[PDB]
């Protein structure tokens, strides 16, 4: 009844982490995580790979209602032993879909000025990474500029462009579509073209 | 009731010296068919102590712990958790734990294995306490 | 809008020790002196209004922003770039192990200065403006006299031309000539650069020559307020009358 | 392949996962020292445990590992670390910076420019650039948090006043992404410019101090200096005695008690590359 | 000209072989066994267990043999091995009231319930080198008293019943584990005790000695020092009920410390606590003394000695870190030294000009 | 009623017998020999010689056996024995240039005249517990290079010839001997070095580690660490000429430390010095680092760490004193405790009244 | 007789001579801590090495040695010291204060008054009475030299203000010969009055701290106090449960966990003397 995790947990976790590290250190670069054949429906392959690679008992995980399913919760508990929390403010990893709200987004922990790593990482499942509003990325990880047009909610688009939380506070966004992954850390300057 | 008895015999096996337990088991010539469910694994048990012996918990290091699990032919699960790194001793302890849950073995081994081990340990403890008590400082005697 | 607005500010260590229910307004280009009997809470009020002490009650707005509602980083930035703070003890606002030039240039570098020669030249100029010789720039403040140290802490908190400067007995330990030289400097900065000053002092002459408005504190309570000339020449509270009479 | 009896890269999966999360947080917060639950390694603390942990957490079967200490692959500790990684991972190793996918380094950035998909892992004794000014972490954590780097500028000003120069010659502080003052590890001032807008990921590991920090590719790294005292790299009056390069960091080798000495490239791979080209 | 050659690996291998041969020593003598070290060098084993973090006598003795008797190296070996071991369980909180005593003394009362059990100790011995140990000897025949163990209440339980001291109450607070997260200053008392138990015996002994000499004094009395066998129990998930997995030889030290006069409760003694593996008790006493010294923030004490400086004491207490970082200077540093030299040669040429 | 009885002497005797039996351990195992401890636990012997004050390997190993491996107790045993020995002569000043080297490394230059001799060392070993030592093994066959020893000039002599450092000059000053007179603060550098050599390894290591971490930093480099055999010579009165009485295995550490810019001479590196018996070198390195830290008065340095506080460092450095005074709390203190109690009980009554 | 293989009293003649000179200097300078080159003893530092050295330096074949710890002859450490002295000197030993010529004591002055030609040797942990106020010897030496004891008076005043009483209950400072403030060793306040104008020589030995000081017979020893807070000795609501004395220092013996306790004389010899007299 429970879903299956990596066939080769060590190697697969290492490869997925390297892909995610490439995405985060080079924001806007799309990376494919091929190790997991199928995701934990409704979670996609990339999201499941990220959770299996990073989630454990020390990292509370919050699943949004659209993505919250009994099978998914049991599989996460069995494979990662990550505590499941019902509130976004208690989550080290937040998993949502396009239906995320401005309230849930601002409830996510942003860390503190003395402990900016004490915030949350948002894994947002998007309809596509290509067909959205054109976005220009500049900053660390980007030589001059990068162009990406993911289909993003308006609250996520507003978070990326205005950055209400001053650096070093803020969430690091992970966009997932199928097996493809894109990353935008809190440092990335995002402009709407 | 039964849980207390199981705790008692598990404690006796854990506190037993591996050599004496092995000798006693070989002498008993117990014919039991078991599958090792968990191979004897040596790891660490994290030690929790208390401030002032009674107050808040704090981590006072770790100790080596060996665990083993067996399953008899009838589905009886025997377990063992023993300080140290003796895998064979842990396997024997788990086997005896499984056997003691069977009616045909409980009273027999309770009298031929568990009681003689506990008595021997008690004798060792009493002898050591007799040696140690010679160092007690005598101050006053009631007349 | 007032540069600094204080509303019902209160902070008490114990009944009668500190201040309570203190409110006032400060616009650019005017000086607000504070006087009162020793231990009246003037220093506590000055620390509270300079982001150095969280009040138990009341509020402080600076440019339409609550002073203590912002992050600690913003308050530190304000105290680092555009806010001067002269302390009653000169060594509090000085670095003992850092030379006078370094003490003055820390404030310049915090504002973006990155040219060593210009920083040194400005430090020498300001050391001279506060009546300390330039050859002492490389000397540590521990080798300076009390007046020299106080005049170093004034130079350190005025080198960046801050908009708002809080002072606690700035004239203490200064001779009359250098005192007047430091009052003229403050008047020039206020009239030219539109600097705002909140000064705590006991020498009523300094307040009269400098303070545009005056406050009187007693037992932690603000008893009298208004224009400096009106308060000094036409006091109303009995303590103000006693204080003006005590003038030598 | 790994045939040592340990888990691949000697780290348990929980420790690897925790270090990986720390690496991602460090990448998202360039220049910030991310605390991590570092474990004791077969190497003593202060002998590269942080770098070993980072490499173990990132390394894979397909990576080509390059280990250099003082710029040389044959250095004692570099040999020990490389042999440990060969034993517990079986990965391919190289002395050529160009052919390396992972570079673990102590005190040198290779002369050969790094490229995309390369990760260079630095071993850091003191992850806190403000430590020698303020020994206490309780103060430096808040100094980082409130971007209060006034103590470093004063230190540089006083160094210039006392000596006419900035006394710091290695582990020279650098501002990262315009915000975080960072220690680049005890690399010489010569190597600091290589950090600016590099096309390779830079990871920094302080195992004993339990910190991890990183610089993403193409990130601004600016050494603290003054306009009239611009950042100047080490210089020698002699070229390398083996390859003749004038652009490499040089180590002084004393040949005898009479004072005869020769200067040779610390980056032995670059020295070989130049010598073969003739 | 000169050509570079490879010498690092073979030099390393030869150095290791030399060290191994020196460890073996003269081959005419039989090689030492780990069992002999465990039995006859038991106090060194106690220190190695306590600081290395594993209460396994055989492993500590093995580390001592491998380290050629170097306590620092053996401790680091044991800690490194700890890193490779899976955590199988967390013990139920130790109950020292159930200790089977080998030694129980109290400095605050002449005689106490259960008595002054000296036990195996070097206390009151005349430290004269015993040259008979140069040759094989015969172990003494031990005198035997009654076998029963008398009720031994903790002396602090006797003090607290009188109101002279306060019971150590459990609020259920989850202990901090510095083995899983790096210490954050100021540290909780649980974290402080955990670090001190792992701390260097000599460093903490010197700090405690300084406190006795006025550098942050806390007026210590040895309320009770208890050494003996304490049972360890775990609640495995496979069963759901407590199982006794064995016993550990441990030493517990409780220190009475200078009384305080709180505004709203009667004046009472303060206290410090120490707990170590094995019989070596001076480590436990130093741990208790430094614990009391580091309790200054709780009691609002004005620090008068380094022993009360929490960061300074704890950041440098672990001899794994300290020994590693001091020894790391042996590593090649010629790149960094060349940088320092490059500057000095210029500041020498600018001064002379 | 109650009558007093005599129990002290028999309790003491029984405790000593218990300790002796525990030291012997299981009798099935052969008793350890002092020779085995000297050969195979050589680093513990090195520490015991260095801190106990006698460079006699057999005596230190005997103390370790007698102390059940307790380094503190063994050190105190050796020091106590030292007290009973007549001083027959004072050695001529040691000349480390004549050392027959087992190990010579320099962290400041990649290669030096005479080379980087690693020698017997645990440096660069993977600290993995070697379980093969649980059973008897075979010592490795040592590789043999050329037998000649290359000229090994002190690296500091190479630095001083360039003007980068200053030669350590001898003014003929008579060294202070803290074994004959109690230390007087501030102490001369000779007295400081003598005390540090006798000081606790862990305490000094922690202090040096703190200096490396900014608590009184001195920017250290290991200019040279030399271990080997150095000849001892005396000028007996019966003959009037120097006689070589033997050789001692010793380790010398020289630390380069942060340069200074004196007003009237070119800027130069400062230095620290460490010297220990045997091969254990971390003690020598810590000694050099703390020596440099305590040199602050000479260089007019503003103290920023406890390692620079001479009285605090030295008064608590000797683990003989520190261990003795910490352990003395185990002595009966019920008279003093009764006094503290008599007062506290009155303060409680008055507060309650 | 001595048949142990050591020199009589275990001390070499040079050490004995140095300690003897120190004793004479201390006698000529009452209350002053005389530094001496103390040696390490078979007993650990802090376990009575100073007293052992003083006794060894003064003791003779004809002396009758009494050793007491906490007022009792049978105390562990007292037994050890007495046995050591019997081994290395062979002198006669006694438990009777009246019959003793030399008394080595830890924390008690005997209840039985001392007489002429008796020497009482105290074991002292901290020879400096100002140590707990000022831990550094560099300052206390000058405080002694310039008779600046203002820090002790302030300490007493603050103790009275905070508690209403002087917190010090043992090792209570005493002025000697009107000049030197001295630590009488950790004897209780109960015993301090015995020191005043005593007909016996008092010697104090701090072996670990390397100090020797003395009070000659018939010397003024005045405990520091105030007129309105006069020096008050410890008091108990119960007499001794064995001999019934109300004038002896009492030790509390806990009989059980239920809180039953009895108070008995610490000076066991005095207790026996009273009990026999009935
Ligand atoms: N930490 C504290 N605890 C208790 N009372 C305090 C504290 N700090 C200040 N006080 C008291 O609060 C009152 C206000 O003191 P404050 O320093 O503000 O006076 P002031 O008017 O600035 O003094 P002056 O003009 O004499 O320098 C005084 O009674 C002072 O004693
Ligand atoms: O803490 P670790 O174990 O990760 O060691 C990091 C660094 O600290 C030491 O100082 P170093 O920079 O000279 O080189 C050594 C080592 O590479
Ligand atoms: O320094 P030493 O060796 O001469 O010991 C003197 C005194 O110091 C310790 O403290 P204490 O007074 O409780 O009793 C012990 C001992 O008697
Ligand atoms: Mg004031
Ligand atoms: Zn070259
Ligand atoms: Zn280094
Ligand atoms: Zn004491
Ligand atoms: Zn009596």
């Amino acid at each position: 009844t429970l879903e299956t995790a990596f066939m080769l947990p060590v190697q697969d976790a290492q490869h997925s982490f390297r892909r995610l590290l490439k995405a985060m250190s080079e924001p806007g670069v799309i990376v494919a995580l091929h190790q997991l054949k199928r995701g934990w429906q409704p979670l996609n392959i990339a999201t499941t790979s990220v959770l299996l690679t990073l989630a454990d008992n020390d990292t509370p995980v919050w699943l949004s209602t659209p993505l919250n399913n009994d099978i998914v919760n049991q599989s996460l508990r069995f494979h990662t032993n990550a505590p499941l929390v019902s509130q976004p403010e208690q989550a080290t990893f937040a998993v949502t879909d396009e239906a995320i709200s401005s309230e849930q987004l601002n409830a996510l922990s942003t860390g503190t000025a003395v402990a900016p790593e004490a915030g949350a990482t948002l894994i947002l499942q998007v309809a596509s990474l290509s067909g959205g509003r054109m976005l220009r990325l500049t900053g660390a990880g980007i030589a001059e500029e990068r162009m990406i047009a993911p289909q993003l909610p308006e609250c996520i688009l507003h978070e990326l462009t205005e950055r209400p939380h001053p650096f070093p506070l803020g969430i690091d966004l992970i966009l997932t579509c199928g097996e493809r992954l894109l990353a935008i850390p809190r440092t990335t300057h995002v402009e709407v073209c | 009731a039964d849980t207390a008895t199981r705790q008692h015999w598990m404690s006796v096996l854990a506190h037993s010296q591996p050599a004496e337990l092995a000798a006693r088991l070989n002498a008993l010539n117990i014919t039991a068919d078991y599958e090792v469910i968990r191979a004897a694994e040596t790891g660490l048990v994290q030690i929790q102590a208390r401030m002032g012996g009674t107050g808040e918990r704090f981590f006072a290091g770790d100790a080596t712990l060996t665990r083993a699990a067996v399953r008899l032919t009838d589905g009886t699960l025997g377990y063992s958790w023993v300080l140290g790194r003796d895998k064979q001793h842990a396997e024997r302890c788990a086997l005896i734990d499984a056997l003691m849950q069977q009616s045909r073995h409980f009273q027999n081994l309770s009298e031929t294995l568990i009681a003689p081990l506990d008595a021997d340990r008690m004798a060792r403890i009493a002898a050591r306490q007799a040696e140690v008590n010679a160092s007690r400082v005598d101050f006053f005697t009631m007349v | 809008q007032p540069l600094l607005s204080v509303n019902n500010l209160t902070h008490l260590y114990a009944p009668g020790k500190g201040f309570s229910d203190v409110s006032f307004d400060l616009w650019p280009g005017e000086v607000l002196g504070i006087v009162g009997e020793s231990g009246s809470g003037k220093t506590t009020l000055l620390k509270s209004i300079s982001a150095r002490l969280t009040p138990q009650q009341g509020e402080i707005h600076y440019e339409n922003r609550s002073l203590y509602a912002m992050s600690e980083a913003d308050r530190r930035r304000l105290l680092r770039t555009e806010w001067g703070v002269v302390h009653q003890h000169p060594l509090d606002g000085l670095r003992r192990q850092v030379s006078a030039g370094g003490n003055i240039g820390e404030r310049l570098m915090a504002t973006g200065a990155r040219h060593y020669g210009d920083i040194r030249a400005t430090a020498q100029k300001w050391l001279e403006e506060v009546e300390i010789p330039a050859n002492r720039i490389d000397d540590l403040p521990t080798t300076f006299s009390g007046g020299m140290q106080q005049r170093l802490q004034i130079a350190r908190n005025l080198v960046t031309h801050p908009k708002l400067v809080f002072m606690d007995e700035p004239t203490g330990g200064l001779d009359v000539s250098v005192q007047a030289r430091l009052l003229d400097l403050l008047r020039g900065l206020v009239v030219e650069l539109n600097l705002a000053v909140v000064i705590v002092t006991h020498d009523l002459g300094v307040a009269r020559l400098l303070a545009d408005r005056l406050l009187v504190m007693k037992q932690g309570q603000v008893v009298e307020s208004g224009l400096t000339d009106r308060v000094l020449d036409d006091p109303h509270h009995p303590y103000t009358q006693l204080l003006v009479s005590s003038v030598l | 392949a790994n045939l040592s009896g340990y888990n691949f890269a000697y780290l348990d999966e929980q420790t690897k996962r925790m270090i990986r999360r720390a690496i991602l947080k460090a990448v998202a917060i360039p220049g910030y020292q991310v605390p991590f639950g570092g474990r004791e390694m077969p190497m003593p603390y202060g002998w590269g445990t942080g770098g070993i942990q980072l490499t173990a957490s990132v390394i894979g079967e397909s990576d080509v590992l390059k280990v250099i200490d003082q710029g040389a692959d044959d250095t004692t500790n570099a040999v020990s670390i490389r042999n440990f990684f060969k034993r517990v991972t079986g990965v391919n190793t190289t002395e050529r910076t160009d052919d390396a996918t992972l570079i673990q380094t102590r005190h040198r950035i290779p002369e050969t420019p790094l490229t995309e998909d390369q990760i260079i892992i630095f071993q850091v004794p003191i992850p806190e650039p403000l430590r020698f000014i303020e020994p206490r972490e309780t103060e430096t954590r808040t100094m980082h948090a409130l971007e209060e780097y006034g103590v470093m500028q004063v230190k540089l000003y006083e160094d210039i006043a006392r000596f006419g120069h900035i006394a710091t010659t290695y582990a020279y502080p650098v501002k990262v992404n315009g915000r975080y003052v960072m220690d680049p590890s005890p690399i010489p001032k010569f190597d600091n410019p290589k950090m600016d807008m590099m096309p390779a990921l830079q990871l920094f590991g302080a195992g004993r101090e339990k910190r991890i920090y990183a610089v993403p590719p193409f990130t601004r790294v600016e050494s603290l200096d003054f306009d009239d005292h611009p950042f100047t790299v080490q210089q020698w009056d002699e070229p390398c005695a083996i390859c003749g390069s004038t652009h490499s960091y040089l180590d002084e080798v004393v040949l005898d008690d009479a004072g005869n000495r020769m200067f040779v490239c610390s980056d032995t791979d670059y020295c070989r590359q130049q010598s073969e080209a003739k | 000209m000169y050509v570079a050659v490879k010498g690092g690996e073979k030099a390393i291998d030869a150095a290791h072989a030399l060290q191994e041969s020196r460890r073996r020593g003269d081959t005419d003598l039989p090689e030492l066994s780990v069992a002999q070290i465990e039995q006859q060098l038991n106090l060194a084993v106690d220190r190695v267990m306590t600081e290395g973090g594993i209460a396994d006598r055989e492993l500590a003795a093995l580390a001592l043999k491998q380290a050629s008797g170097d306590n620092v190296e053996a401790i680091f070996l044991l800690r490194a091995y700890r890193t490779t071991l899976a955590k199988l369980a967390v013990s139920e909180p130790l109950d020292t009231t159930g200790m089977r005593l080998e030694r129980r003394i109290s400095a605050v009362y002449k005689d106490i319930p259960g008595g002054q059990l000296l036990g195996p100790t070097y206390d009151y011995t005349h430290r004269l080198l015993d040259f008979t140990l140069l040759a094989n000897g015969e172990a003494p025949t031990l005198t035997t008293a009654d076998s029963e163990q008398q009720p031994s209440p903790h002396v602090f339980s006797l003090l607290a019943r009188q109101g002279l001291a306060k019971f150590e109450e459990d609020s259920g607070a989850q202990p901090d584990d510095i083995t899983r997260t790096p210490p954050v200053y100021p540290c909780s008392r649980s974290s402080r005790l955990q670090q001190l138990m792992r701390g260097d015996e000599g460093y903490l002994l010197a700090l405690a000695y300084s406190t006795q000499r006025g550098y942050g004094r806390n007026h210590p009395f040895a309320g009770e020092i208890r050494s003996g066998y304490i049972d360890v129990s775990i609640v495995p998930e496979e069963l759901g009920f407590a199982v006794n997995v064995g016993e550990l030889l441990m030493t517990e030290c409780e220190m009475v410390n200078g009384f305080i006069d709180p505004p709203d409760e009667p004046p009472h003694f303060t206290r410090g606590y120490g707990l170590v593996f094995g019989m070596s008790e001076r480590k436990a006493m130093a741990m208790a003394l430094v614990d009391r010294a580091l309790q200054a923030p709780e009691y609002g004490e004005h620090a008068t000695g380094p022993a009360q400086d929490e960061e300074f004491v704890l950041a440098h207490a672990d001899n794994v870190e300290a020994a590693g970082f001091v020894s790391h200077l042996k590593l090649p540093h010629y790149v960094d030294f060349q940088a320092e030299l490059e500057l000095l040669k210029r500041l020498q040429q600018e001064k002379n000009h």
